[PDB]
RNA sequence: GGCUACGUAGCUCAGUUGGUAGAGCACAUCACUCAUAAUGAUGGGGUCACAGGUUCGAAUCCCGUCGUAGCCACCA
RNA sequence: GAAAGAAUUAAAUUAAUAUAAUGGUAUAACUGUGCGAUAAUUGUAACACAAACGAGUGAAACAAGUACGUAAGUAUGGCAUAAUGAACAAAUAACACUGAUUGUAAAGGUUAUUGAUAACGAAUAAAAGUUACGCUAGGGAAGGGUAAUAUAGCGAAAGAGUAGAUAUUGUAAGCUAUGUUUGCCACCUUCGACUCAACAUUUCCUCUUGGUUGUAAAAGCUAAGAAGGGUUUGACUGUUCGUCAAUUAAAAUGUUACGUGAGUUGGGUUAAAUACGAUGUGAAUCAGUAUGGUUCCUAUCUGCUGAAGGAAA
RNA sequence: AUAUAUUUUAGUAAUAGAUAAAAAUAUGUACAGUAAAAUUGUAAGGAAAACAAUAAUAACUUUCUC
RNA sequence: CAAUCUCUAAUUGGUAGUUUUGAUGGUCAUUAUCAGCAAAAGUAUCUGAAUAAGUCCAUAAAUAAAUAUAUAAAAUU
RNA sequence: AUAAUUGAGGUCCCGCAUGAAUGACGUAAUGAUACAACAACUGUCUCCCCUUUAAGCUAAGUGAAAUUGAAAUCGUAGUGA
RNA sequence: AAUAUUUAAAAUCAAAUAUAUAUAUAUUUGUUAAUAGAUAAUAUACGGAUCUUAAUAAUAAGAAUUAUUUAAUUCCUUGGAAUAUUAUAUUUUAAAAUAUAAAUACUGAAUAUCUAAAUAUUAUUAUUAUA
RNA sequence: UAGCCUUUAUAAAUAAUAAUUAUUAUAUAAUAUAUUAUAUAAAGAAUGGUACAGCAAUUAAUAUAUAUUAGGGAACUAGUUUUUUAAUAAUAUUAAAUCUCGAAAUAUUUAAUUAUAUAUAAUAAAGAGUCAGAUUAUGUGCGAUAAGGUAAAUAAUCUAAAGGGAAACAGCCCAGAUUAAGAUAUAAAGUUCCUAAUAAAUAAUAAGUGAAAUAAAUAUUAAAAU
């Protein structure tokens, strides 16, 4: 006899982050073999074709008329925007800063260049 | 000429699968397409080897062959290859060796059909009769006018179901990507596209 | 991974301590004969194993790899 | 009205992708071309995915440097998912950290690199068999289920039957029953002879009966009822079976732990002894052959065969 | 026309285009483009060598012109 | 010479200590892809694979390409 | 050879897989060896019967054993580790 | 009557529900039975008895099987109303009239409630003497 | 080792569990062809590719007095027709573990809201046991659409669960024993007797069919409808 028992396990490849659900900056919203679903707005993709979100916000997956046929996740950086958003309207930024009150860390940072 | 043995260029071993209770009123390969007279199944959804159809066909022949212009239609080809393994062996260790071709018939189904020049309906219905006596299921006698089976004991006209554009309903009620193509094609977005 | 010493002709084998293409060997034609064949004579093919230097001058020395294997190392 | 350009629409990812298969890819991830040959770079890597640990995967950002690009920017190898291996012990460098009295050293550490453990989480640098002379600890880590096969039946009837499928026969395919064979499953850890048989009926004989151009008669053949009675003795073999001989009205087929070893036997199967043929380097071994060869039991209960006592008559 | 001198040419070798599915540098970046099959043909050429051809121009810009 | 002591080498079932994987009648043990897998993910068996893997690909097509020819300058001549 | 022989002896040689001191082959004698045949004999058997003694049985005396969860311990069918 | 199919509510018709509503639209429901085939071994084996109805004749039985149902029957919108039934009482001549009731089928667990008791926790009290 | 279990605690604590809202369309009304409110309909934010459905592309199967490409015959004087042989096209019809162009439900799953707080998650410090499982139902692999078989997926029970029902019964149908009590509601299952509890209606059966473990093709006899 001879038997054909082998095979690899399963690439555990669904979406790790859904709809409307909150996200951090780098954290996996998609893990996939080749895209099937496209980097949207404020989103990043790795080698693995695996999106990321590049920015803090709402994961949210959307069609844009500009690529149809193409399915896009993006990151809203709140909760009231659709996230196919309005094209000559201006991008929504998020600054992501904060200014150093303490008078020495000022100083420091002032001295580095 | 090749619906009992499929010439399938890649060989390969098969699951066993069920036989399709077509839950949804499929109606397929369940009409007389090329006929005048054939042989429904009537009972519950069988498989039928090769050989018992094989079988069925040459006692229709004797039949077919006398007739002036006397025609055959075999509905059905044995598509799924069946391997076993023998009752001389212990379970387990691998699948065992192809055995023979059979074809998933659900309830409904036509088997064959006929129509001569000069056919006279009580000989094809002997005829079939006889082909069934071969055949595992239970089986019936379908003309022109008699209407479709669907169940075990329901029944259908296709006349009756309805004809539908798609097209037009998929306008009046459309998908998502649909909608987005239809974005595209307007020209705040097909101008700045920019590719 | 390092270190060897060998691989001329279709066969067998010289040659080797430099100034070389040579031998009989099985193979095809003539030859003496009543007719074979033993024996006598026709010729046969070598990049002197792939491939570079030193002496006008190395098949032979210094070797770049190729091969047969053999050896060491590493072997936790 | 014409020419040229910009192109758009439709189609296509069936080609091509270093390589399997899958997903993706023309907005190209495919192909061509310039430069280049750098990012197949150096320190910190959060946060996620995955996930027992060991590991694995994607990766924002910060800092040093590089290449291409007018710029925007892009590059921390390859469209993606394989291409792999822990420690320990050695080895090579760099580091300037320790330097066993002090100074050097040795030796150890840090950083980078090296070769394999494929039984692939790797027990050792290094290990095969045999026992029917065996031993200890444990585990069970014919009956039951099934009915492929087997046996029997049914439906339909190709076809034999001097003619007519259905007197008799009945291909291959169809639908069942049985638990009598050979299997499969793993809940469950002795063949034959003698003796005595009980039960079944799917009846071999005997009784009744239907059919039989194939019942003239007589012998038969086939089918229905029928289990009352009956159903073998020898030669060969351990055999059941089978071959034959002589009989018989007939020499039916099963079930009963393939009835019956606390009833007998022990020829077969079987351990120790031994030999032969084959297998093996060998010890020994064998879906082999042969000679020899180990269990016993006063009956408590049930049950059955007989026999008493007591009793409510 | 011929002699010498001093030079120059002749080492004769393919790409001529940002080349684009013959083969060749498989990682970076920048720019650009589209394959395949099938069909109709064509010197040897034949099922099978190579080359050609094979979807639609509405609107827009520029140019010439009635 | 040989014998004995000490060191060193060859040989050894003569003799002693050990061992004889897990799964199977030589083949499977690690990794990847699809199905099985039941529209998230995961999912087995001596399940089916035209299965595939223990890799492959790099230091290279160079040099030259602005002040030049006789003479004189050096506000480019 | 037997009424009838998978046994025995003789002979043949596709010796699955004989063979010469793991000796080869054929004899005389020997053997509680193994197998087969003839004779004679017989209770081995057809087919058992009768008899004898020691037990068995009863009475007296002495007085075991293995075993034993507890037992007020029937048949059949069904069920059910 | 005869021949030949089908055994069907898809269509069709009928009936019911929901939206505008004497109609339309949409939905839901309604389409055979018996026998034979039939079958092994301790003993009939629905768990067993037994169950299939019958006038004369009962103050009285009449599936204990299969299928669709109800809780007396019929309309109206679980509820009321009417109808006869059954039982009883009263009055009149074994009958008639009047009225009261029954209509909530029942059995059924160590389920739930009630009824009491115990412990533990949460939240309120009372009495007695990290109060 | 993780999974599941236990103990003791911790909070700028509800982060847990369940559902709703979220969408699309229609009608009506009010503002500026758009927005809001109300009502109704629609298996109704996002993710998906199984059933079903389908034959597109891939892989397979069938048919054409149809067309083309050649071949084998065949009749008249190389040309031509017919009866064709295969392939390709055209048209019609079909199916598949590794086909899905359509496509559910269940599912995965997010925010806020409501409801569960005599309740959950998370974290901290500590103790375990377990790693032989079984059956039933559904969807599969293997087996023969065999097994009280084997292999896993989901749920439940048994395991470790007594009580009622299923004649008897680990796994089925109900239901979870703190201790009693026994009036009332009951569950599953029952109500001629054994045995706690019953009366009716309309049909059908006559075979003891059947009456808590439904046996098939087929045959005969009826019965309806056309
Ligand atoms: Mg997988
Ligand atoms: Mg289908
Ligand atoms: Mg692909
Ligand atoms: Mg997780
Ligand atoms: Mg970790
Ligand atoms: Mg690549
Ligand atoms: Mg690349
Ligand atoms: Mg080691
Ligand atoms: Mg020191
Ligand atoms: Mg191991
Ligand atoms: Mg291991
Ligand atoms: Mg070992
Ligand atoms: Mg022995
Ligand atoms: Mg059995
Ligand atoms: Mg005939
Ligand atoms: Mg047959
Ligand atoms: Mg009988
Ligand atoms: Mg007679
Ligand atoms: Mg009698
Ligand atoms: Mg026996
Ligand atoms: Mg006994
Ligand atoms: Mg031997
Ligand atoms: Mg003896
Ligand atoms: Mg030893
Ligand atoms: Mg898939
Ligand atoms: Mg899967
Ligand atoms: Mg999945
Ligand atoms: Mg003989
Ligand atoms: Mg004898
Ligand atoms: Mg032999
Ligand atoms: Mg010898
Ligand atoms: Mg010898
Ligand atoms: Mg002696
Ligand atoms: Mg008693
Ligand atoms: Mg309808
Ligand atoms: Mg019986
Ligand atoms: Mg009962
Ligand atoms: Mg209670
Ligand atoms: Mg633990
Ligand atoms: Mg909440
Ligand atoms: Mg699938
Ligand atoms: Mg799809
Ligand atoms: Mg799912
Ligand atoms: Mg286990
Ligand atoms: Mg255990
Ligand atoms: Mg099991
Ligand atoms: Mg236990
Ligand atoms: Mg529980
Ligand atoms: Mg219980
Ligand atoms: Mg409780
Ligand atoms: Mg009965
Ligand atoms: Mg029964």
């Amino acid at each position: 006899s001879r038997t054909s028992m082998k095979d690899s396990a399963g690439r555990r490849l669904g979406p790790k982050k859904y709809e409307g659900q909150d996200v951090s900056t780098g954290e996996i919203i998609m893990r996939q073999r080749g895209t099937k679903f496209y980097p949207g707005e404020n989103v990043g993709i790795g080698k693995d074709h695996s999106i990321f979100a590049l920015e803090p916000g709402v994961v949210r997956y959307y069609l844009d008329p500009f690529h149809p046929k193409r399915k896009f996740i993006g990151v809203a950086l709140r909760r009231d925007l659709k996230l196919p958003s309005p094209h000559f309207e201006p991008t929504v930024r998020r600054f992501g800063r904060f200014e150093l009150t303490n008078k020495r860390a000022a100083y420091k940072e002032e001295n580095s260049i | 000429k090749h619906e009992y043995a499929p010439r399938f260029k890649i060989v390969q071993k098969k699951q066993k699968g069920r036989v399709p209770v077509r839950t949804g009123g499929s109606i397929k390969g369940s009409t007389l397409q090329f006929g005048k007279y054939g042989l429904r199944l009537k009972s519950e959804g069988i498989r039928i080897s090769a050989q018992q159809l094989k079988e069925a066909d040459n006692a229709i022949m004797r039949y077919v062959r006398p007739l002036n212009n006397g025609h055959l239609w075999r509905r059905l080809c044995t598509n799924v290859a069946v391997c076993i393994k023998g009752n001389e062996t212990r379970m387990g260790k691998g699948k065992g060796g192809f055995d023979h071709w059979m074809v998933r018939v659900p309830t409904g189904k036509i088997l064959f059909e006929i129509n001569g020049d000069d056919l006279h309906e009580k000989v094809a219905r002997e005829a079939f009769r006889k082909a069934g006596t071969k055949l595992p299921g239970v089986y019936e006698f379908v003309s022109l006018d008699s209407l479709v089976r669907v169940g075990l004991h329901s029944f259908k006209n296709p006349k009756d179901d309805p004809v539908k554009n798609f097209y037009d309903e998929n306008a009046k009620k459309p998908s998502k990507k649909y909608l987005n193509i239809l974005k595209s094609q307007e020209p705040q977005y097909k101008l700045f596209r920019g590719r």
